[PDB]
């Protein structure tokens, strides 16, 4: 069982704000209960599945397209610039609503909402539902907010650990170049020693020639 | 003529000459043997140098190995 | 300006559920407005800052501790097993509440809530607040849920990219061992060739001895 | 006695003997020179081997270098 509570403005009573509480299960097409209230009285009507078909057929509109217009008008899920006008007569207890365009108005529904005997019981249940919903929402806030504090601390752990891989890798590549130079200098020191050995041999040869004759 | 004198003094010369060549060809053999056994000892040291040089690289990369494994433990979860 | 709407059960009217809408700014100590409603009538009273001090002093309770008991009793933020009892007399319009223990009951407050002339206007504003709060909460849901879809796709990108570092590193260490073996086998092939050279030299020596004499 | 015969035949012998030793000591010098210049050419090749062996290691690690840098770009943000 679902429900939706929406704020509307009747042109019969334009000064204040009314409320529509539409409840259905599991889809809006299979019928729904609709209630109008001004914080004092309450009018409730049950729109069956057959009445939804009849309302669409009497205006030659495809059902699926019409049921889609109920959700847009009664469940506060449309526009801008989807304009809707709502009428209610407390004498006949008929609820009228229509979608207004610049050149044509589609009379979408005419529902009979008989006045309830105890409107306070309905208003209280409506407020209990809103308070329960607020409590559920703030619980999902705290549970989702907690997942980000964990997801961001998992990210901060990887960030600090990967920068240790980068520093270790750099310290490795530095030690590889140090080991390469230390060995390269030994081989240059050996070549330099062989050069002096070749130089010494040629010098000690000239002495042996100048003395032997 | 002194026949035995000539035959003996000549026999003693060929024995002296062949022995001199005998020792010389033995020394030349030892010289080539010492040449190969030295060249083999240097190729053997060059091979252990090539081994220790690789074993030293593995010993230095252990620090990076530990860090990379530690990081993949935090990510594969 | 803050507010809190809470469900209470009066022992005067135990059958139904009432509602308390407490509003304050910026703290409950500086005074607050408290309203009781049953979905039909509504009683509202303003408790000034001086009245909160007087209520605590008349029971010799420290102010800070007493203001803390108002939040626990009037703002639905306490227990279990914090038990509270609520009384209201529609004749005197006095609101009583007390904290009940197994051996003592602390009479915490006695507020005068005069009956309002238009309770429907108050009930409508209360429902408009709950609907606005639900809309705000579901927006924070969609914005926090979107951050996890991004945080988890950032995590899935690092996970796939780091496993490419691991595979590249493994492919490197494999190519380092392949290069090491390829060179090590050449040096073993050279040593094996020098062994046969030493063997050949000793064999060709025995032939030169057997033939020369 | 034939004085000039003895003096000349002896002078020609010392000139022949000293020249023979002259060429021999020159060959022994070239042999030691060729020995050092060869040993220096091998140490020179061992040094370029040590260079190319390191330059080859850097050339192979480029793949890991690119991946590690790419990964730190995704994390430092």
């Amino acid at each position: 069982m679902e429900r939706k509570i929406s704020r509307i403005h009747l042109v019969s009573e334009p000064s204040i704000t009314h409320f529509l509480q539409v409840s259905w299960e599991k889809t809006l097409e299979s019928g729904f209960v609709i209630t109008l209230t001004d914080g004092h009285s309450a009018w409730t009507g049950t729109v069956s599945e057959s009445e939804i078909s009849q309302e669409a057929d009497d205006m030659a509109m495809e059902k699926g397209k019409y049921v889609g217009e109920l959700r847009k008008a009664l469940l506060s899920g449309a526009g801008p610039a989807d304009v809707y006008t709502f009428n209610f007569s407390k004498e006949s207890c008929y609820f009228f609503f229509e979608k207004n365009l610049k050149d044509v108005s589609f009379r979408l529904g005419s529902f009979n909402l008989e006045k309830v005997e105890n409107p306070a019981e309905v208003i209280r249940e409506l407020i209990c539902y809103c308070l329960d919903t607020i409590a559920e929402n703030q619980a999902k806030n705290e549970h989702l907010q907690k997942e980000n504090e964990r997801l961001l601390r998992d990210w901060n752990d990887v960030q600090g650990r990967f920068e240790k891989c980068v520093s270790a890798k750099e310290a490795l590549e530095t030690d590889l170049y140090k080991r390469f130079i230390l060995v390269l200098n030994e081989k240059k020191t050996k070549i330099r020693s062989l050069h002096n050995k070749l130089l010494n041999a040629a010098q000690e040869r000239e002495k042996d020639i100048k003395q032997e004759g | 003529a002194r026949s035995m004198e000539q035959q003996e003094d000549s026999l003693e010369k060929v024995i002296k000459d062949t022995e001199s060549l005998f020792k010389t060809r033995e020394k030349e053999y030892q010289e080539t043997i010492d040449q190969i056994e030295l060249e083999l000892a240097t190729a053997k040291n060059d091979m252990n140098r090539h081994l220790h040089e690789y074993m030293e690289m593995c010993s230095m990369k252990r620090g990076l190995d530990v860090q990379m494994e530690t990081c993949r433990r935090l990510i594969t979860q």
